[PDB]
């Protein structure tokens, strides 16, 4: 039972990067999915959630309309796309699964001492 | 019903119900909530002022939450008292406030002298029901006596034979006086002052009127919240809490570490550990837990919420609780009611595992057993035997299927 995170990388503004959040053992359909970034060594934050069913996206304000959630769940992994990359999106992002979106920006796990994580980083070559 | 001030929430603001009007001034320092409660910080601005109308043997009732000592300012909570509510004209008047785990109500005539009567709660208790906890203060004064209501019970009765006429015009100031650490605060809900001395039988009616509600409360006595994370407590094993056993779907019993510094003052169990636990709401408007709401028990492991579950079929009075990922199995069950079987005030709640929602079926209540392996060791369960007990009045507060949930808050630091 791993819940784990890939396809990070580094980029240039503007462009894009796609994270997959993998469940293994267990199954997504009864899981809403949550996306966390951390810089270091700023604050911690809920970047997106999406409900068990799907329908249902939020998003930090400094991302919506640059950032699509989805999840797939005859895959068991749900994805962060992340378009129009800017520097201030350089993290680590780290995914949980919820019962429910409600509440999930201001959960307290502990990435930093267990997690796992895929890193994101934007720099220009100018 | 002899009130003469009684300060209630309304408008985001502070209001004189009493029906005398008495004006009060909320200052922007000052945090207030829909749930009556109002804080008093180390700001200049966090003050409440209000004028008596002049036109009106007296009581004071309030409920009160004070945060816990720091593990670091011991010796300033000891020795620096700090005012929280002035009440004084021509050099007289009253006045409550706080040194450490003392709360402290004075007199003064118009002479000058003085008396006072206090309430100490204990600070070394492994778990304690005063310190970051809502409980009821009240106060009553005549000819002779001034005494201290704890929760409905008489706790301190000092003689004033001496003392006479003081005077009650004057402002009332809300306000957190004293050489105090810029930390300090204070949550105060319901102030009012009666022109009468209170008896013990309205005092305790008073207080059974203030505590009931709708909804569950945490361990701190706020209201109990769904998608917040809480740690779990119970009632019947103090200091005792739950974790899952590495490579086993259950939850084992473990022993609460204490404080483990060098203070001759102070001790406690340690509060903020065990499984993050979170309830989550079985639809069917806000995020409050209401009594009989059907209810999922969650937890997280890692990153992955899981959920506390029952088998179906098991054969004993008591079974270990099943530990596992969000998922269906008709091979167990997965939803909770949350009672309350208590008649009396209490923070603590009850976990009931039914069918369905329109069966009266009742499997049992969560709770600690000892199980025996091959030795014997507690582990998080269910038992029917809970079912028959919770009957019994008057209602049993030790009771190992009382839970308690402590979210992590600001008034206590470990």
């Amino acid at each position: 039972v791993q819940l784990v995170e890939s396809g990070g990388g580094l980029v240039q503004p503007g462009e894009s990067l796609r994270l997959s959040c993998g469940a293994s053992g267990m199954s997504l359909d009864y899981y809403a999915i949550a996306w966390y970034r951390q810089a270091p060594g700023k604050e911690r934050e809920g970047v997106s959630c999406i409900s068990v069913s799907g329908s249902s996206a939020q998003y930090l304000d400094s991302v919506r309309g640059r950032f699509i959630i989805s999840k797939d769940n005859t895959k068991s992994t749900a994805y962060l796309q992340m378009n129009s990359l800017k520097p201030e999106d350089t993290a680590v992002y780290y995914c949980a699964a919820l019962a429910d979106c409600a509440g999930y920006a201001s959960l307290t796990f502990d990435f930093d001492s267990w997690g796992q994580g895929t890193q994101v980083a934007v720099s220009s070559a100018h | 019903n002899n009130i003469i001030l009684n300060l209630r929430y309304k408008d985001n603001n502070l209001i004189d119900l009493s029906g005398y009007g008495a004006k009060v001034e909320v200052y922007d320092g000052v945090e207030l909530n829909d749930k009556n409660q109002f804080k008093l910080t180390s700001s200049a601005n966090s003050k409440i002022r209000v004028t008596q109308n002049q036109n009106i043997d007296f009581s004071v009732s309030f409920w009160i939450r004070i945060p816990k000592y720091k593990n670091d300012g011991i010796q300033n909570y000891i020795h620096n008292e700090y005012t929280i509510i002035n009440c004084m004209k021509n050099n007289s008047g009253w006045k409550i406030s706080i040194r450490g785990n003392r709360i402290i109500w004075t007199l003064i005539d118009i002479n000058g002298k003085t008396k006072s009567v206090f309430f100490e709660y204990n600070i070394r208790e492994d778990i304690s029901e005063y310190i970051n906890r809502w409980f009821f203060v009240t106060i009553t004064n005549n000819l002779n006596n001034a005494k201290i209501y704890i929760n409905g019970k008489l706790e301190s009765n000092t003689d004033i034979k001496d003392i006479r006429e003081v005077i009650a015009n004057g402002e009332i100031i809300f306000k957190l006086d004293g050489d105090i650490d810029r930390t300090q605060f204070i949550w105060m809900k319901y102030f009012s002052i009666f022109n009468t001395e209170l008896s013990q039988s309205n005092i305790e009616e008073r207080y059974k009127i203030q505590s009931y509600s709708e909804y569950l409360k945490d361990f701190w006595g706020n209201p109990l919240m769904y998608n917040k994370e809480y740690y779990m407590f119970n009632a019947g094993n103090k200091n005792s809490y739950i974790k899952l056993k590495k490579d086993s779907p259950v939850g084992e019993i473990l022993t609460r570490s204490k404080y483990n510094q060098n203070s001759k003052y102070i001790n406690y169990r340690d509060l903020y550990i065990g499984e993050k636990f979170i309830i989550r709401r079985k639809s069917n408007n806000d995020d409050i837990v209401r009594k009989e709401d059907y209810i999922y028990l969650d937890f997280f492991n890692l990153n992955q919420e899981w959920r506390v579950y029952t088998y179906k079929y098991f054969k004993k009075e008591e079974e270990k609780l099943f530990l596992a990922p969000i998922s269906d199995s008709d091979e167990f069950y997965n939803t909770i009611q949350i009672k309350e079987y208590d008649e009396q005030p209490t923070y603590s709640c009850q976990l009931l595992f039914k069918k369905d929602e329109e069966s009266t079926d009742e499997i049992g209540l969560i709770g600690i057993h000892r199980f025996y392996e091959s030795e014997y060791k507690d582990y998080f369960c269910i038992s029917k035997w809970y079912l028959k007990e919770v009957k019994r009045k008057p209602y049993n507060l030790k009771l190992g299927c009382n839970w308690q949930f402590i979210p992590k808050d600001e008034g206590w630091t470990e």
